[PDB]
């Protein structure tokens, strides 16, 4: 929040005081930036699941606005994927991820009927 | 916030033409609430009543958290607090709108998701009284924005340098909406503010 | 309970225990019956008020003042209290076993304990409402028409309360649907409608029970408003 834009400021001070220099200088001002990222830690739980979610999500939500099923979001998926992917068999392995994810986002977590 | 910071060491934003001085604020509240006694002898009730009516029929209609005959008090109140800003001894329909307005939104930003969006499609005539068109067109811009930045995001995995959109979607939008024209809110202050750019070399926008 | 009534669970509605609810001589139930034509007289109503207590504070038809209709209820209650008379009270107790027979011939029929019983609390409530109505005019003694209107004012608000043929119409068709309805399918509104206008019931019900299907999430619009699906 702006909290940490006043923590920033802050320490920009004390490290000008530590220093000693009458006006503070962008090194100061990058140190506390460098801390202040250090102090946060990310979650660890997974992150490829929630991007292929929430492209589908985007997708079928565009498309309901705008104006399909899930063999065409497959399809529609697999030809967005086609400048991506070099063999048949990667294809095939990401079709069956595909479908157990859609599956598991149908069945289990309730996100899509 | 860092230019207040700077400001204060020990050792003309906003539409408006001029923001008034306190004393004169206090002096104006005093007088307002001393001297004047608004009167509602010029209300339309039948207006009144039929709005009343289509708000209770289409949210029953959605089926969640119907309006009741308090909001009508309230808004007739919030009409009497306008007519007591230009001292007006009678209500007219500014007054009566503007405090509309406010109630709906009031209302409707209440409400959850599909009931906030399918209300703020149904009542786009009441909530636009006296609002600006370069408004409503910079909300379609920054909803289209987010989600162009938002599928760069989920699919390349980072950001990318430039964010560009076309203009047929924001024409056909617009037209949904009702309009026509878009040349002055690329000419309005609004369109520069955000930092927005319009190519004709290409018909698109770029941020 | 729940923050709205719910018309077509009937009880479970009221969170108190009937042995607290046995102590009240009446309950009466107020619900949000949404006419179209009804709002407007209440818009006008509330307007035309606020427009006119600016300026008149009269009578309507012959009103009694505030300070008058106080002096006067403090001046009947000080001098006098009537009893009852023996073919009132004959008459109020035929009405009251009939009345305790139909409560429990209901109670065997509907197969669930209602949270609203008849005892002999509900009979002594009658006759102080009697003797109530008997005071308000001075007489030493009540008459048959004052048990007429303390029987038709217990009727209209216990009974109804208690009893709460349209709502168990509406509950048969809540059943209907629940059986024809599925998991997943689609329905369009047109053809619950020829449906069950074809076994010549109301449209007002089914309108009311989609409402409040939808009201409970059940029932969600896939296409517009034409065309509905069920949900949990």
């Amino acid at each position: 929040t702006v909290r940490q834009l006043e923590s920033m400021i802050r320490l920009s001070e004390a490290m000008a005081r530590m220093h000693c220099c009458d006006e503070v200088q962008p090194k100061h001002v990058k140190e506390a930036f460098r801390l202040l990222n250090k102090s946060i830690i990310r979650v660890e739980t997974f992150s490829e699941y929630c991007r292929i979610s929430n492209l589908i999500v985007l997708h079928l939500r565009k498309v309901e606005e705008e104006e399909l099923k899930r063999s065409e979001l497959v399809n529609w998926y697999l030809k967005e994927i086609e400048s991506e992917i070099d063999s048949e068999e990667e294809l095939i392995n990401k079709k069956r991820i595909i479908e157990k994810v859609i599956h598991r986002l149908t069945h289990y977590d309730h996100v899509l009927i | 916030v860092v230019g207040s910071h700077v400001r204060h060491h020990p050792s003309p934003n906003t539409y408006g033409v001029e923001p008034l001085p306190q004393e004169v604020l206090k002096k104006y509240i005093i007088y307002a609430k001393e001297r004047v006694h608004p009167k509602l002898n010029q209300m339309d009730q039948d207006k009144v009543a039929k709005m009343y009516s289509d708000l209770r029929k289409e949210s029953m209609a959605t089926g969640s958290i119907p309006i009741t005959v308090r909001h009508i008090e309230s808004m007739i109140r919030m009409a009497e607090a306008h007519a007591r800003i230009h001292l007006r001894d009678y209500v007219i329909e500014d007054d009566v709108n503007m405090a509309i307005r406010v109630m709906l939104e009031s209302f409707i930003d209440t409400q959850k998701f599909s009931v906030m969006r399918s209300m703020r499609k149904t009542f786009a005539r009441y909530l636009s009284f006296r609002r600006d068109n370069n408004e409503l067109l910079l909300f379609i811009l920054k909803q289209l924005v987010a989600e162009q930045v938002t599928y760069q995001r989920n699919r390349f995995g980072a950001q990318q340098d430039t964010i560009e959109v076309p203009e047929k979607d924001l024409v056909d939008k617009a037209r949904q909406i009702n309009i026509h024209n878009l040349s002055a809110f690329y000419d309005s202050e609004l369109f520069r503010m955000n930092k927005f750019s319009h190519d004709l070399k290409r018909k698109m926008i770029l941020q | 309970v729940f923050g709205r009534w719910d018309e077509t669970k009937g009880e479970d509605n009221i969170d108190f225990m009937p042995t607290i609810l046995s102590r009240f001589d009446m309950i009466f139930i107020v619900k949000d019956e949404h006419n179209e034509e009804r709002d407007v007289m209440l818009a006008k109503h509330v307007i035309t008020l606020h427009v006119s207590a600016l300026t008149q504070t009269q009578a309507v038809e012959g009103e009694i003042d505030l300070a008058k209709l106080k002096k006067f209820i403090a001046y009947c209650r000080v001098k006098c209290g009537p009893r009852l008379s023996a073919e009132a009270a004959e008459k109020l107790k035929n009405r009251y076993i009939i009345m305790r027979s139909g409560a429990r011939q209901h109670e065997r029929d509907s197969d669930r304990r209602s949270s609203i019983p008849i005892t002999v609390r509900q009979l002594e409530a009658i006759v102080r409402i009697a003797e109530a109505l008997s005071k308000m005019k001075l007489q030493p003694f009540a008459t048959e028409a004052d048990v007429e209107e303390a029987l038709r004012l217990f009727q209209v608000s216990t009974l109804d309360a208690a009893l709460s043929e349209d709502q168990e119409m509406l509950s048969r068709i809540e059943k209907q649907l629940k059986r024809r309805f599925a998991i997943g399918s689609q329905v369009s509104e047109h053809s619950i409608i020829k449906d069950f206008t074809k076994q010549k019931y109301p449209e007002h019900a089914i309108h009311k029970v989609l409402q409040l299907m939808l009201r409970r999430g059940e029932i969600q619009h896939r296409m517009q408003r034409k065309v509905l699906y069920r949900l949990k």
